[PDB]
RNA sequence: AGUAUGGGAGAGGAUGGUAGAAUUCCAGGUGUAGCGGUGAAAUGCGUAGAGAUCUGGAGGAAUACCGAUGGCGAAGGCAGCCAUCUGGCCUAAUACUGACGCUGAGGUACGAAAGCAUGGGGAGCAAACAGGAUUAGAUACCCUGGUAGUCCAUGCCGUAAACGAUGUCUACUAGCCGUUGGGGCCUUUGAGGCUUUAGUGGCGCAGCUAACGCGAUAAGUAGACCGCCUGGGGAGUACGGUC
């Protein structure tokens, strides 16, 4: 198993729903195996630039250890979920927990 | 630029301070190179030209 | 008719031509000059002076609506664009900020070829 | 440096928002590197802008 | 990508004495368990010919390797060539 | 000369996805005379409404700034961001094999751009071509349009001022000044100063050279192997053969 860093940018209105979705995701990456070593939740932000008309986001952040599987799974979960409205993973060594800036 | 005026701020003096602004910006000589196409040999020369330039003048300097 | 307190101005200055054009906000235009068109035909319709003039006479047309306060954007290069918020200033109007709207692409399309002259 | 950091990410951009060369900066060569791609990773994220 | 467990049960199966890494029977064998490796990538990427000289470079190494031992001792070398599985 | 184990830098290669700027085209809003182009013009576009500004949509191609006698790759050549597969290089110590090496006729692999065959795609640019100008003439240079092509998949083609106009490998021969990736040592005011190694640049002693110049990245002093030349044209041509 790797190491990997996911964001994740949330349409505010399904901004309740985020508490749902975070959970599922958590709950795969254990039943598969996995190791979750970070999650933060920044919270709403305004952002630099309008994507697809929206001006403000919900910013969600998380560091796990899983595998190709769990991968490529989140990945599809991602790409075909409509709350979701942009998503950066960046491979990493080794873990990371300590506290991020930005944190709230 | 973005030049915001003063209450009293003259006119010719902002015009000043704006084109001051854009030139600091380079954006009239970034619409310069786009006018004609440089293919990539003439572009290496140039840069190989530029860096030569550059480093006489740094031994001049130190001199 | 239409009365608008507040408005922006638009000058496109080319190597060949200025074009003034006054708008309201959200872009909806209220009057139009160009160089060319304001006598000056010929190879002057690139100096300064036909663009004061484009100013001067977008300004006088634009005053009808009741326009004091303006917002300059300038895009590209040419002589004349330094003139035409002159022309503005001595007609009248006063100038909130005067900003730059020059695209730049960021290596997108083939340019044409260079002249040989 | 990181895409996290906007504060130092800022301190790097002109108004523009274009990105200062090493030669005025002052920084070398390795740490301008990788200020550059977090500046491009927090340009996508949307952290700070393109432009503008 | 062989693993560290993989080269070094690798090593322990074809090791000559303690410690033993620089021997033609070692050298041979990791070539050959990467050669192998290799094949499942090259149908994947014909076109990899950048990777194709690093491979080649591989095969070229085990077959100085093989001709140095034959040269040198041949029960050796047929006792290799039988364990590994090569023609030459 | 090669192997195992820890670290390091990188536009090295292949497959997929994704983001911002800009051009073009298509609808709608405001609005009415020019727009565009050159040395000057004219062709062309516009009152069935152009150009200018704003909103929305379609599609192709390339990735500003960073950017650097910077980096990587055998050469050709490689630039936004993210994931997957993957080659080489550098660097410290220990531990292994024990000459396992250098070069290389035939042969074989790769090999810019243009061009070729099949299928797709096509924004911008543009051989051919059409029109407007200049000129004594214009089959051109300038201007307005514009096809193949430039793009993608799968193959062929074997060519370039494919250049450092400098084949590969090894050892030795004053110094000074930059810069990229590592190792080691010393100060402190947290960044600096010395060394060594592998690259990449500027001077320069001796030596070499017809001269210009090269000069530890040799064109110096020596060794091993290979390729090549023998006045200018005819001529990289004809005949024969191979592809
Ligand atoms: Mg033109
Ligand atoms: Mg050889
Ligand atoms: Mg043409
Ligand atoms: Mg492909
Ligand atoms: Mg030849
Ligand atoms: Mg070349
Ligand atoms: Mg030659
Ligand atoms: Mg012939």
């Amino acid at each position: 198993m790797r190491h990997y860093e996911i964001v994740l940018l949330v349409h505010p209105d399904q901004s309740d729903q985020v508490v749902g979705m975070v959970e599922r995701y958590i709950s795969q990456i254990k039943e598969a195996d996995g190791q979750i070593h970070r999650l933060e939740d920044w919270g709403r932000r305004q952002l630099a630039y309008p994507i697809n008309k929206i001006h403000k986001a919900h910013y969600i952040l998380m560091n796990v250890e899983c595998g190709q599987s769990t991968l490529d799974e989140l990945e599809e979960l991602f790409r075909y979920n409509d709350a979701i409205i942009r998503n950066l993973i960046i491979r990493r060594e080794h873990a990371i927990t300590e506290e991020s800036l930005l944190a709230k | 630029p973005q030049v915001k005026l003063k209450e009293g701020e003259p006119v010719d003096v902002a015009i000043r301070r704006f084109k001051r602004s854009c030139e600091k910006a380079g954006v009239l000589a970034d619409v310069r190179k786009r006018e004609f196409y440089e293919k990539p040999t003439q572009e290496r020369k140039r840069k190989k030209a530029a860096a030569v330039k550059r480093y006489q003048k740094k031994l001049a300097r130190e001199s | 008719t239409r009365t608008v307190s507040e408005g922006v101005a638009h000058i496109h200055a080319s190597f060949n031509n200025t074009i003034v054009t006054i708008t309201d906000r959200q872009g909806n235009a209220l009057a139009w000059a160009t160089s060319g068109g304001q006598g000056f035909r010929g190879s002057r319709k690139s100096t300064p002076f036909a663009a004061q003039v484009a100013a001067e006479v977008a300004g006088k047309a634009a005053l009808d609506y009741g326009l004091k306060n303006l917002d300059v954007l300038v895009k590209g290069p040419g002589p004349g664009r330094e003139s035409a918020v002159r022309a503005l200033g001595a007609v009248g109007y006063k100038i909130n900020s005067i900003t730059d709207v020059t695209p730049i692409p960021h290596n997108g399309c083939r340019p044409p070829k260079k002249r040989r002259v | 440096i990181d895409y996290k950091d906007i504060d130092t990410l800022k301190q790097y951009i002109t108004e523009n928002g274009k990105i200062v060369p090493s030669r005025i900066t002052g920084t070398k060569a390795r740490y301008q590197r990788q200020l550059a791609l977090a500046i491009k990773q927090a340009r996508y994220l949307s952290l700070i802008p393109y432009t503008d | 990508a062989l693993t560290n467990a993989d080269r070094a049960e690798i090593i322990a199966k074809f090791a000559r004495a303690e410690n033993d890494t620089g021997s033609p029977e070692v050298q041979v064998a990791l070539l050959t368990a990467q050669i192998n490796d290799l094949q499942g990538h090259f149908k994947a990427h014909k076109h990899d010919h950048h990777s194709r000289r690093g491979l080649i470079r591989m095969v070229n190494q085990r077959r100085k390797l093989l001709d140095y031992l034959n040269g040198k001792d041949h029960e050796r070398y047929t006792a290799l060539i039988g364990a590994l599985g090569l023609r030459r």
